RNA sequence: CAUUGGUGAGCAGCGAAGGAUUUGGUGGAUUACUAGCUAAUAGCAAUCUAUUUCAAAGAAUUCAAACUUGGGGGAAUGCCUUGUUGA
């Protein structure tokens, strides 16, 4: 299928997942291959857990964790439908965000559910961490991102960003800047300390189908 | 040479005629532009699938070609038609009486080059035109400065200049104004083509013995000559992806790759094209790859590419050879013989005059195939024995298929030409079968047949013969002998039951079959040419030799129709799909539909190229006939499967209505006595009777939530006299004792307007609606049609006021009233004897 | 239900019933199918029953 | 004799697409599996067009004058349509899924919403004869950013709406002159919009979103330009619109929502005027009769289509189908009716010649698995896994009896005596065959003796026999009746699973698993001939398989077979692509149908394809669930390995063809094949086939019109009847006077007397000339009786027709005549009233 | 006497400048042919940007929202719903 990237935080290893079943953790540089999986549920996304000894894949409902070479080791159970997979990584959490519109925190470590929250606006368009923060910025289909905290039933913050739904966020390194996209051809960047907008751009020719700030504050509009 | 049945569709089977093909790029990708007579032909370049033919027939043939981004320059006889997507855009007509030879375009100009040494310009009207029109001027070459026109050329950063390459030596003109501002020196040697170079300035001439010539125009000198001894050059192409390289394209086939860095010679290929149809006649280096794509009048076009080297470091002194890439084809020779191979008209063989078997397809050309002829290993344990150079089968001039067994064993006989035996092919695989059927008397297969059950294959011989061989085994069962001379025709029926064999003795024998009895003997007048049998109908056609068609019934055994009316011999001829129909085209070059019910001619084309052989689909959309010359096979549609089609005799004039369209539309009303019923639905009655019940089944089961506040005249409000119609008609006719115009509107409403009418009539006191509708029903069932609904308003009008005249009764005017229908009614009561005697007597026979 | 589903369905069936129910006087065209024409007219009780 | 066209599909009212009503508002176009239906709503007449798409429809529209027809599929396969004379005039594909066609209003230019362009074409014209490429391109306009939904022209077809799944909708004009009064879009939908329609006199523009909303825009100051100027809602818990649709010149919206309701709202107000609920399954389609007052629903989940008439609320028609789901049919003794029996527990009696369902029975509870009726008209026998087999009555639509088990088996045949007084039944579960006796619904007996479960039964009419075959290798031949009880056995090489018995009573022909026919004689025990058949049988390979076609025998054997009327002809079909019909003196067969050609069926490929076939497996094998944007589109219970029963998504395979029940027609010429996708009833022409007889030079239709006017008026007939063609014979049989139709039907030849009663059947049933033919057919039979009798099976068919039209048309008329004599008859003589 | 079991040495017969098994790679077919890209009524294809921004239009369920859970007992603390104290 269509494909989707995720780079290993380390910046080795990349795994691609497809949209029919093809997924598969590679190298990259050496061009070594760890792992290749042919399961045929459309799969959405994948993230690297913590090493690339271990991933996550979404999948058709359920979501599976495999090992580095491919061997199932869980199916999780309690997340049902996760478009959106996240791990925020120095409290061990994966996240999915799912299309019912409920939000699961789950520690891969000792193996225990330790949120459940619902995000009542409906299911979720997109999603990004704060990586200095390490809390949850859902965008909603309202047109307005919301930004959570797993011991928090409510919204830490919602912030009205466009007129229609939101396609996708994208949050820089510092923790200070936060630029969504959305359908109504639009583009806003937001400054999150002080919750402010910055500057927005209120015309783009189609759509902003993705964003993502890179490591130098640099904006990728796709 | 207008036909009123059948009309002309494309011409399969054909890539190339050897014009030298013209090449566009379109974006990033490629196309091609062929041209085949009078058309042209538009392929993907990647992949080489059809995607356009031009849209009507030119006038004559396709003299040059060229193409742009999307439109397409094709200069015949004497004008250039810009085409785009096919369609034809724009004409240019070229005021002169001489044909248009060659053809460049550059920029705001066309420029288009006649024979007589003249040269015509046309200029776009505005830069924000897309193809130019308004006439500029008209360059000319007098003898003394050249010889004739070869090529024209536009070389690039040349503002407003044209190079002409003549026969003797290149000229460079101003084309805006038109001086002519440089001639070159005179070349010792005639200039065959020229071909403009990926450096700057220079272009590359190529002479008629082997040199070709790189030419730099600013400095006017050669810079470098390269001599091919004993070839006539006819193709220069220079690969551009940065390696620097030449095809050089002889006129025998040769295709020969220089390196023009290292000054070597990197390859040639030879026979990639014939020899006799003309060699290399365009050979082309895609701009930016390492594909070539080359064609030829062998009607064949090829793509051949370069890998990349084998060796790391050393990279372009190690060059791989150039391999084959991908190609398409056709025949190179005319057809001989064509055949449907399945009934939903999608594949079709046809053998040509190169021995060589293709299997076309009619709806995607790409699917098109060759039938290979790569021989089985002996069935014996032995060695087959043949030439070891070797080369196709002889000309294949009778061919007959069965679909039945296809998968399981073969199913083709084909029987080849100066040769004693049939070969099996197959169809499914696509490749010689592995039996070979003799005649087993020294005599030449002349004809060949194949069961309907696909078991059994027989084959005429021409010393009388018939041999009968199994098809899953091959191997030999009977052998009938009752003809002296040549066996020119069999068949077999669909049971497996009658065969008939019609032989150039002038006799047609009848034999049994699953019994080996000889049944009959039918003896004409002349040698008889050749058999077609229809299968369904047991009807078959035998071409005479006296220059007639005899339609004979394969049951009865006798003569039914003698169609004359041909003057010459006649090649070939079939019965349509619903044995209807003969086509029949003969040496005369003529085409004749007969219809075989009247027996007589009721079509007739004359053609320009003799046609030798025709076919119809067998699912009946087509007619495929082929020509004498011209490689192709021309596919013809059919107006009666779309149409009416009349048939009356028409050959005198060239060369009642119920029957002549075949129809025949039924009586009102036979006699006045004779009883009929409406014309319509027949459930019309039924729903006037229980017109009720039928609405209370069809309500819905629970009622619809609605609003509250509902617009009251609603049925009114949908937006874009004194008394009713009906009684208004009902009383004139009280009137004028006439109640014609009544019967018309009430045979002609609904059911539920005659309902409602015949609730909402007046019954009070003077009962003068209800005497006078009772006075018109009595005027219907007299008139005697429509005693269905006649009957049926009777009742209606009893349910809703036989309250009323119940009551009435004995009131004079209802008591006469009723009195006259009771009159015509009693009379008709023999309807009901007769259907009584009917089916008692049907149940009673029917029964016992 | 599920289970004969799950057994693609050849099963053993019920063991047996016999319960009592009720029909009404009424028309066969008015018991019939919602469609232009009819098939049937008799009433929907017997002669012997009414 | 063997000339059989696809005449209709019975047994399915919609399936997938889209549904149209004609220009007139009087016929109905709507898709079947991949056939366009036409059911003609006045003149009570059906069809089902021959040509087939190679998957499902997902798009139809009809010219304005009726002439032309696009049907693209799944796939934008499209395919044009000459609907005069229903014969293809062009294959087209545009490569995208494509979503909607409409022809514009004019009749000049099509439009046709693919993906997310929008493209406008040229008709081709309909006089000018085929050609190779005939659709010209106008333009292609790119606006959207997600897929297309719907499309709507002007009334003055110059400007063209669109709405997209984009949340939104465009406008286009169709002239480069007038591009600037049509730039502008639309806005501010939350969900998609699944319709824009414009106004009466195109001055305002309603967009109707999934969400539940319904806008209306208007140019209008607060220069100015098209605000909105209302928002309306519905109020739906969980459904969402599904279609839309807007008849203007009354102002409808009709709105089908995805729960089973729909609503008819008045737009520029918004008022409620009517809401209903269709079923319980999502609506997929509305359209509207020209005038506005026919609507037409279709949900294609369970496949029912639905006609409403919304002035006085009244189904004009309301039915639903089978797919898949089908067992057995079985015709009534006359050519006209035929019974299916269905998987879910429901019996059909469907009318043929407009295929509607006359009646329902469900007081089945499993599947019904056969059918018959007796040699009667009253009464059918019907058989199903619930245990019982229970008899209907058809006259007061009851059951009259259920003889039940001993202790509830599975029943799976069924076979009942000519005089019905007889029923046995037999299981795949017990082998022994019960017998219970109609009258005391007590069982007679279980006359026992296979090892090995009953395949089928039959019953030989005439001489009363009980041929039975089973599993087991054997046909028994018992003689219940008369003191005997006994009971003679056959060997058969093997495995028999259907049987068939002569219309004479002499004959068994028995179809076994090793693929051959086998015709035996029972008052002796011998086999008169056999038929080979494993071979001409058409096995597909499945998607699912991993072995050849060449080898899946799956289904290389019949497993239904059925005589003629007549004697002559076999017709077996199985659990394959093909119906074989062979004839029986010859062994040797005539014609091999296929049943379908629809890639989204598993048997119907011969050879698969190898660009789908890769590494990972299969390539149509993946899950696309996930793809849906639906909740119930997601999904995906299915019990596993659940081979043939429950619904049809309570199995994650994908359906194959099979020839479930195969049966000839008692009256006509046909035969009607109980299949996957319906029933396929198969028929012919003489008035198409040049097939004549005993011919000879001298006979022309220039001839016999020649012999007609002077008056030789039998030369004149038997000249037609020796030319065979159907006008001609119909223009004598009218010529010839009322005096002289008694000598001339003595006078008739003993060899054409079939050809004529055949053509007296065939006229008669639907002509008006009810003197004529009832003359006709009094001297007919009154001078020629006896031979009849004597040659009783040759006949058969031809009686029938003849006594079909006897009973079913004249006998009303003379029925009306009747009543309305009797009731003058009291009205004028009794009391009179006070 | 068989062998319907191997492993070989030899004929008859077939037999045109050789034959027989096995295997890698690419091309074409496998559904019925209307050309490439973009911001699309047109331009590009040697190039989209030094007119690529404006104006207009565009903001219900004031929160319908897991139709998405293997069975049995439960729930400190969570969560949730209803009440309540103080601001």
């Amino acid at each position: 299928g269509p494909y989707h990237i995720k780079y290993a935080k380390n910046g080795t290893h990349l795994l691609i997942t497809g949209r029919k079943g093809h997924v598969a953790s590679m190298d990259w540089r050496k061009g070594q291959l760890r792992a290749e999986l042919f399961l045929n549920e459309t799969c959405h996304s994948a993230t690297y857990l913590q090493n690339e000894q271990y991933f996550a894949v979404a999948q058709k409902k359920y979501t599976f964790i495999y090992d580095h070479e491919g061997t199932e080791l869980h199916r999780l159970k309690q997340h049902i439908e996760a478009r959106h997979l996240d791990f925020l990584p120095y409290h061990y959490l994966l996240v999915t965000a799912g299309e019912t519109g409920w939000l699961k925190y789950h520690d891969v470590s000792t193996g225990q559910l330790v949120s459940e929250l619902r995000t009542k606006a409906g299911p979720t368009m997109a999603m990004a961490q704060n990586p200095w923060n390490a809390v949850m910025h859902l965008g909603h289909s309202n047109g307005t991102v919301s930004l959570w905290s797993p011991s928090m039933p409510e919204p830490l913050v919602k912030l009205l960003s466009a007129r229609g739904p939101v396609n996708s966020i994208a949050i820089d390194r510092s923790g200070y800047y936060m630029a969504t996209t959305g359908a109504d051809r639009s583009m806003k960047i937001w400054d999150i300390r002080n919750f402010k907008q910055l500057h927005s751009v209120e015309s783009l020719p189609t759509p902003g189908t993705n964003v993502s700030i890179s490591d130098t504050g640099l904006l990728a509009l796709s | 040479k207008n036909s009123k049945i059948f009309s002309p569709f494309r011409i399969i089977g054909n890539v190339s005629n050897g014009v030298p093909f013209a090449t566009g790029t379109l974006g990033s990708t490629f196309y091609i532009v062929t041209c085949v007579g009078k058309t042209f032909q538009i392929y993907d370049a990647n992949t080489l699938h059809l995607l356009f033919v031009s849209e009507k027939e030119t006038p004559s043939s396709i003299v040059a070609l060229s193409a742009h981004f999307h439109y397409v320059y094709a200069a015949y006889e004497n004008k250039v038609g810009i085409y785009k997507r096919g369609i034809e855009e724009h004409l240019l007509e070229l005021e002169t009486d001489a044909n248009v030879e060659h053809l460049c375009i550059f920029g705001d100009y066309l420029c288009a080059s006649t024979d007589d040494n003249s040269i015509f310009i046309y200029k776009k009207s505005d830069p924000q035109d897309k193809y130019p029109s308004e006439f500029y001027t008209k360059l000319t070459v007098t003898e003394i400065q050249g010889g004739e026109i070869v090529s024209l050329q536009h070389l690039a950063t040349y503002l407003n200049k044209l190079t002409v390459v003549t026969k003797s030596n290149v000229l460079l003109f101003n084309v805006r104004t038109g001086k002519l501002v440089f001639t070159s020196n005179e070349f010792p040697d005639q200039i065959t083509t020229a071909e403009p170079a990926p450096v700057l300035d220079i272009i590359a001439l190529g002479t008629v013995t082997g040199e070709v010539i790189m030419f730099n125009m600013r400095k006017g000198k050669r810079i470098r000559t390269i001599k091919i001894p004993q070839s006539r050059i006819s193709s220069l192409s220079f690969r551009t992806d940065g390696s620097s390289h030449l095809s050089v394209g002889t006129s025998s086939g040769d295709l020969i790759f220089y390196d023009l860095d290292r000054r070597s010679r990197i390859h040639v290929l030879k026979n990639i094209h014939r020899e006799s149809y003309g060699g290399v006649t365009q050979a082309t280096f895609l701009n930016g790859q390492p594909i070539i794509v080359t064609s030829g009048g062998d009607n064949s076009l090829k793509e051949y590419v370069f890998d990349p080297s084998l060796s790391q470091g050393s990279g372009d002194v190690v060059v791989q050879p150039p391999r084959y890439l991908r190609s398409r084809g056709g025949h190179s020779q005319p057809p001989s013989y064509i055949a449907f191979a399945d009934s939903q008209s999608h594949f079709m063989l046809s053998a040509s005059k190169d021995r060589s078997l293709w299997s076309f397809s009619l709806r995607k050309d790409a699917q098109s195939q060759e039938m290979s002829q790569r021989l089985h290993k002996k069935q014996d344990g032995g060695r087959v024995g043949g030439s070891t150079i070797k080369s196709k089968f002889p000309e294949i001039v009778a061919l007959a298929i069965e679909n039945a067994r296809i998968g399981e064993w073969e199913n083709i006989i084909t029987a080849h030409k100066d040769e004693k035996f049939a070969r099996t092919w197959d169809m499914r695989n696509k490749r010689v079968g592995r039996w070979t059927f003799d005649t087993t008397d020294d005599g030449f297969v002349k004809s060949v047949a194949m069961s309907q059950c696909g078991n059994f294959g027989f084959i005429g011989s021409s010393n009388g013969s018939i041999t009968i061989y199994n098809m899953q085994s091959g191997i030999l069962r009977k052998k009938y002998k009752l003809h002296k001379r040549a066996v020119t025709g069999i068949s077999l029926d669909g049971m497996n039951r009658k065969m008939v064999s019609c032989g150039l003795d002038g006799i047609v024998g009848f034999y049994d079959f699953n019994k080996s009895t000889l049944l009959g003997k039918l003896k004409l007048d002349a040698p008889i040419t050749a058999m077609v049998y229809h299968r369904s109908s047991d009807l078959f056609a035998l071409a005479l030799d006296d220059l007639s068609i005899v339609v004979i019934d394969a049951v009865t055994q006798r003569v039914v129709r003698q169609l004359w009316g041909h003057s010459n011999r006649i090649t070939a001829f079939d019965f349509s799909p619903e044995g209807r129909w003969i086509v029949s085209a003969s040496l005369d070059s003529t085409i004749r539909t007969w219809d075989l019910p009247t027996g007589g001619c009721i079509d007739g084309i004359i053609v320009d190229n003799v046609a030798t052989n025709v076919k119809f689909s067998p699912n009946g959309d087509l007619l495929a006939t082929t020509h004498v010359t011209g490689n192709g096979i021309c596919i013809w549609t059919n107006r009666a499967q779309f149409k009416t089609v009349s048939t009356r005799t028409i050959d005198e004039s060239e060369f009642l209505n119920d029957i002549d369209f075949n129809t025949y539309t039924s009586l009102e009303q036979i006699d006045k006595e004779l009883l009929t019923l409406s014309i319509g639905p027949r459930s019309k009655m039924n729903t006037l009777l229980h017109l009720d019940v039928i609405r209370k089944r069809s309500k819905p089961k629970e009622a619809p939530k609605k609003s509250e506040k509902l617009p009251f005249f609603l049925q009114l409000s949908g937006e874009k006299g004194f008394e009713s119609h009906f009684t208004k008609q009902l009383r004139e006719g009280s009137q004028s004792k006439d109640y014609s115009s009544l019967l018309a509107t009430l045979i002609n409403f609904s059911p539920a307007a005659v309902d409602l009418e015949i609730r909402s009539l007046n019954s009070f006191e003077p009962f003068d609606e209800i005497v006078w509708f009772i006075d018109a029903l009595t005027q219907g069932l007299k008139s005697n049609k429509n005693f269905e609904l006649y009957e049926t308003f009777m009742s209606l009008l009893f349910k809703a006021h036989g309250d009323v005249i119940h009551a009435n009764n004995k009131n004079q005017d209802i008591a006469s009233a009723l009195q006259n229908w009771e009159d015509v009614h009693k009379k008709e009561d023999r309807l009901d004897d007769l259907v009584k005697f009917c089916m008692g007597v049907a149940a009673f026979v029917t029964t016992a | 239900y599920k289970l004969d589903v799950l057994s693609s369905v050849h099963f053993v069936p019920k063991p047996a019933s016999t319960s009592l129910e009720i029909r009404v006087e009424t028309p066969t065209i008015s018991m019939e199918d919602a469609q232009p024409l009819y098939m049937s007219n008799a009433s929907s009780l017997a002669p012997q029953e009414i | 004799k063997s000339d059989f066209k696809f005449s209709n599909l019975l047994g399915t009212v919609y399936r997938q697409g889209n549904i149209t009503f004609s220009d007139d508002g009087k016929q109905l176009l709507s898709p079947v599996g991949n056939r366009v239906s036409v059911f003609d709503l006045i003149n009570n007449k059906s069809f089902t067009f021959e040509y087939e798409h190679r998957k499902n429809i997902a798009a139809i529209d009809l010219n304005k004058q009726g002439t032309l027809l696009i049907s693209i599929d799944e796939d934008g396969r499209a395919i044009l349509v000459n609907f005069k004379a229903r014969n293809v005039l062009h294959h087209f594909n545009f490569k995208e899924k494509c979503s909607a066609v409409k022809f514009s209003p004019d009749g000049r230019l099509f439009a046709l919403a693919s993906g997310r362009f929008l493209q406008i074409w040229k008709t081709p014209d309909v006089n000018k004869d085929r050609q190779f490429a005939p659709f010209v391109r106008h333009r292609v306009h790119a606006g959207h950013f997600q897929d297309i939904t719907s499309l709507t022209w002007s009334q003055d077809s110059r400007f063209i709406l669109t709405t997209s799944k984009d949340l939104s909708a465009k406008i286009w004009s169709v002239d480069s002159e007038e591009k600037n009064l049509a730039a502008t879009t639309f806005n501010g939908h939350r969900d998609y919009v699944m319709g824009a329609f414009f106004s009466h006199d195109q001055e305002k523009i309603y967009t109707v979103s999934k969400d539940g909303a319904v806008f209306v825009w208007e140019f209008t100051k607060r220069k100015y330009s098209w605000r909105i100027t209302k928002k309306h809602f519905f109020y739906a818990n969980q459904a969402k619109v599904k279609c839309v649709t807007f008849h203007p010149a009354t102002r409808l919206l009709a709105v089908g929502f995805t729960s089973g309701e729909f609503r008819l709202y008045d737009l520029p107000d918004f008022t409620l005027i009517q809401q209903l609920s269709m079923g319980q399954n999502p609506v997929n389609t509305v359209s509207v009769n020209q005038t506005g007052e026919w609507l037409a629903f279709g949900s294609s989940k369970l496949g029912q289509l639905l006609v409403y008439e919304w002035q006085s609320e009244s189904y004009i028609l309301k039915q639903q189908g089978h797919f898949d789901s089908t067992n057995s049919l079985a015709y009534s003794p006359d050519g006209s009716r035929v019974v299916t029996a269905s998987e879910d527990g429901k019996i059909k009696v469907w009318d043929i010649t407009s295929g509607f369902c006359l009646a329902t029975f469900e007081e089945h509870t499993s599947s019904v698995t056969a059918v018959q009726f007796a040699k009667r008209g009253q009464v059918m026998f019907s058989s199903s896994l619930d245990g019982t087999v229970r008899a209907w009555d058809l006259i007061r639509y009851r059951n009259f009896r259920t003889f039940t088990g001993t202790e509830r088996i599975q029943f799976n045949c069924l076979a009942v005596d000519p005089s019905g007084e007889v029923v046995c039944a037999g299981s795949l579960d017990n082998f022994d065959i019960h017998v219970w006796s109609v009258q005391t619904g007590q069982l007679l007996d279980a006359l026992s003796g296979h090892e090995g479960p009953v395949s089928c039964l039959s019953f030989s009419q005439e001489n009363s026999v009980l041929a039975s075959a089973s599993w087991d290798k054997t046909i028994r031949i018992w003689s219940i009746f008369g003191r005997s009880q006994q009971v003679e056995p056959i060997e058969v090489y093997s495995d028999v699973l259907a049987l068939s018995m002569r219309p004479d009573g002499k004959e068994v022909a028995v179809s076994t698993l090793k693929g051959q026919i086998s015709i035996f004689n029972i008052e002796d025990a011998k086999q008169v001939g056999n038929i080979d058949c494993r071979k001409d049988i058409i096995s597909g390979r499945f998607n699912q398989d991993r072995f050849t076609a060449k080898n899946s025998e799956r289904s290389k054997f019949f497993t239904t077979i059925h005589y003629s009327f007549d004697g002559m002809a076999i017709v077996a079909g199985g659990n394959n692509n093909s119906i074989c019909l062979y004839d029986v003196p010859n062994e040797v067969l005539l014609k091999r149908f296929i049943v379908s050609r629809n890639m989204a069926l598993n048997g119907t490929l011969e050879f698969l394809n190898s660009k789908k076939m890769t590494e990972a497996g299969s390539l149509d094998l993946i899950d696309d669930a996930g793809e849906n944007s639906d909740l119930e589109d997601r999904i995906d219970n299915s019990l596993p390995g659940s081979q043939r029963g429950g619904d049809l998504s309570t199995r994650k395979m994908r359906p194959e063809v099979r020839v479930t029940s195969v049966q000839f027609s008692p009256t006509a010429n046909a035969f009607a094949a109980a299949s996957t996708e319906g029933l396929l009833i198969y028929s012919t022409n003489d008035t198409i086939l040049f097939d004549p007889f005993d011919l000879d030079v001298d006979v022309t239709p220039h001839s016999t019109v020649e012999a007609l006017r002077e008056k030789q008026f039998l030369n004149a007939l038997v000249m037609a009847f020796r030319l065979n063609e159907e006008y001609l014979i119909n223009k004598v049989y009218e010529a010839i006077p009322i005096k002289e139709i008694p000598l001339v039907a003595s006078n008739i030849p003993a060899i054409y007397l079939p050809r004529i009663l055949k053509f007296i059947g065939d006229f008669a049933i639907e002509s008006q000339h009810i003197e004529f033919n009832l003359i006709w057919i009094k001297a007919l039979l009154s001078a020629s009786g006896g031979y009849i009798n004597e040659h009783k099976y040759l006949f058969s068919t031809a009686m029938r027709s003849i006594q079909r039209f006897i009973v079913r048309v004249a006998k009303e008329v003379v029925n009306t005549t009747t009543d309305n004599k009797y009731t003058y008859r009291f009205l004028v003589s009794t009391d009179g009233s006070m």
